[PDB]
Order: C-alpha cells, then structure tokens, then sequence
C-alpha cells in the first residue's frame, strides 16, 4: 500500500493508506465521506497538478507520506 | 479604456490571469527592467502592441485577435501538461495561476510572500505555529472582520475534531504583489477598506478576478482616475469604465494588492 494526507483549505488533515495501483476514485470517496463533502463539489490537486478519479497513486508517481491538496470545485 | 481577450475554447480562467498580469504596474517595470526572451516580455509587448491599435475598421481588429491570441495560445501550451487540460475545457485560475508563476522566476518572485498559519485550539490545547512561503493562498469560511492584518478564518481541530476554532495568517514578509483567493469571497466589497499599511509600504486592491454564476471568470482592474474596468472576455475585445467597484462580495474569488 502507501500513505497519504489530504489537506484542505481549512487546515483539516486526513490520512490514507491505499495500494499503490488502486485508482484514487475510492480514496477520494472516503475523503468525502469522513469530512461530510460531496464528490461533485471538491477537488484533489497533488504538487500542484490536477488529479483525475481515474488517476492512481503509481501513474501519478506518488511517493509514501506525499500530500494531496483539496480544493472546493470552482471552475470555469 | 483598454482592449482585452476575446472568449474561445473556454479560456475566461487563462483571460482573466492575463488581463490581470498586463495592468500591473509592478510587474511592467519589471519586465522592463530584464534584458528579451521572455515569456512574460511577448505577454505585455503583443498587449501594447494590441492597445496602441485600439487607441487610433475591422482590419484593425484582426490584427489586435492575432496579437493577444498568438500569446494566449503560447501560454496556454505552456501551461497544459502540468494543468492536464485538453482546449475547450473548464479550469480554475486558483490553479492554473501559480503555475503561471512558475515559468519565469523572476517573475514569480514578485509574487512570493512569507506568512505563518497560527493556530491554538480552545477546545483543548492543539497548538501550532508553521511558516510559508506562497503566491497564491486560499481563505474559506473567513471571520467577517475578515483583514489581511487580521487574516482569520474558521476550521476545525485536527486533535478533537472540534469545529470553530480560528487559524489566522500571520504575513512575515509581503511580496510587491500579493494575491488571495476566496472560496466565498469576502465580508463586503468596500475594497478601501481591504487595504493595510506593512512595514511602511501601503498595499491597495489594484486589481480583482470575479466568479459569476460558479461558471465564468471575469478581470476587474482599478485605473488611475478612480474609475474601473471590467474586463468580461465574453463581452468581446474591448472593454467596460465603471463608475465605481460592481462584483458581488460573493463572487469577489481573486484579490490582487499591489503599490509594494
Ligand atoms: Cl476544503
Ligand atoms: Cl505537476
Ligand atoms: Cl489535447
Ligand atoms: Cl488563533
Ligand atoms: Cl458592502
Ligand atoms: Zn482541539
């Protein structure tokens, strides 16, 4: 597996152990499930890029105790 | 008055970073400063060159599209692999603006500042005080004496998980630009009174990105006679004077201070 922290915009931190091939799509549902937020309405950004549901930790090349960045979605 | 980009393929959220980059007083006499081969160098040269036509029928008008869209089209390739973006898609400029930053350092250190998220839960004891360094920093669920002097905002414990205690920026060392972003926007849209005074060098909202409709992103500069410009990439070309300041509070998403 691999650690990792999710930080969002109000200082709030999450840790999560998922496997290094695992797509990011059930950590990310997790994420929102423990903080009350909707997949619809959030985003992950890791070391400043984008990250897709499809994406995996291995794709991505993320290391253990990496951290991913949350954003309310506020696109346009 | 001032020409502006015209809206395609969805790039308000690359628009409304460049409009705000060509009104900075700042980083012009930076640009100006270096010496050639610059990304930032074409960016304010092709905006001239498209504002000294504006100044003086529709010939003129392409030229002015090919000279902002060459350089639009270059930054946004620029920007592309890292953003992971394909042309036509909706993007953020809480996003795509450090990365921005990141293509010429020297143009980035402008916008760096220094600061320390403070924070002492009252619940029980959870404490810290960790510094930073950023260009871009993002404010949620702010107090509404919300001040970059007293920069605070709500957010829970991360020791007991309790809600409302307060984190507040503490700024250590201001950047001739610095910027903000907003979740919500701020308290009120009087912007004279989002100004502050640091370590001797008055710091005034020069320069505002709105977020309309939670769809579309639009430029708001602050010109010299008081009066303001609405740069709206879908209202084409040109632009708009405003008597005075018009985004919602709400819809206030970037703040940009400046004067050093
Ligand atoms: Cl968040
Ligand atoms: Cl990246
Ligand atoms: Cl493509
Ligand atoms: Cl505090
Ligand atoms: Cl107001
Ligand atoms: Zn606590």
């Amino acid at each position: 597996m691999i650690n990792l922290k999710v930080a969002g915009q109000d200082g709030s931190v999450v840790q999560f152990k998922i496997k290094r091939h695992t797509p990011l799509s059930k950590l990310m549902k997790a994420y929102c499930e423990r903080q009350g937020l909707s997949m619809r309405q959030i985003r992950f950004r890791f070391d400043g890029q984008p990250i897709n549901e499809t994406d995996t930790p291995a794709q991505l090349e993320m290391e253990d105790e990496d951290t991913i960045d949350v954003f309310q979605q506020q696109t346009g | 008055l001032c020409v502006q980009w015209k809206n395609a393929y969805a790039l308000c959220w690359l628009d409304c970073i460049l409009s705000a980059l060509v009104h900075s007083e700042e980083l012009k006499n930076t640009v100006t400063g270096l010496c050639e081969e610059s990304i930032f160098w074409r960016l304010l040269t092709k905006y001239n060159q498209a504002n000294t036509l504006l100044y003086t029928t529709s010939e003129i008008f392409a030229e002015i599209e090919t000279c902002l869209n060459e350089v639009r089209d270059e930054i946004f390739i620029s920007l592309q692999p890292q953003l992971r973006c394909t042309l036509g898609d909706m993007e953020s400029p809480v996003f795509a603006f450090p990365l921005l930053l990141k293509l010429e350092t020297h143009i980035e250190k402008l916008f760096l500042y220094s600061f320390s998220w403070d924070f002492e839960c009252s619940q029980c004891g959870h404490q810290y005080q960790n510094r930073h360094m950023k260009s871009l920093v993002t404010f949620t669920n702010v107090i509404p004496e919300w001040h970059p002097l007293n920069a605070a905002h709500f957010g829970p414990c991360n020791n007991c998980n309790s809600k409302s205690q307060i984190r507040k920026m503490v700024l250590e060392k201001v950047s001739p630009i610095f910027m903000l972003h907003f979740v919500e926007g701020l308290p009120q849209n009087d912007l004279q009174h989002y100004a502050f005074h640091f370590e001797g060098c008055l710091y005034q909202i020069t320069s505002v990105i709105q977020y309309r409709a939670n769809n579309h992103f639009i430029t708001w500069i602050l010109d010299a006679d008081g009066s303001w410009l609405e740069c709206d990439d879908l209202k084409g070309p040109c632009s708009e004077r405003h008597k005075k300041f018009e985004v919602p509070a709400s819809e206030i998403h970037i703040v940009i201070w400046e004067r050093k």
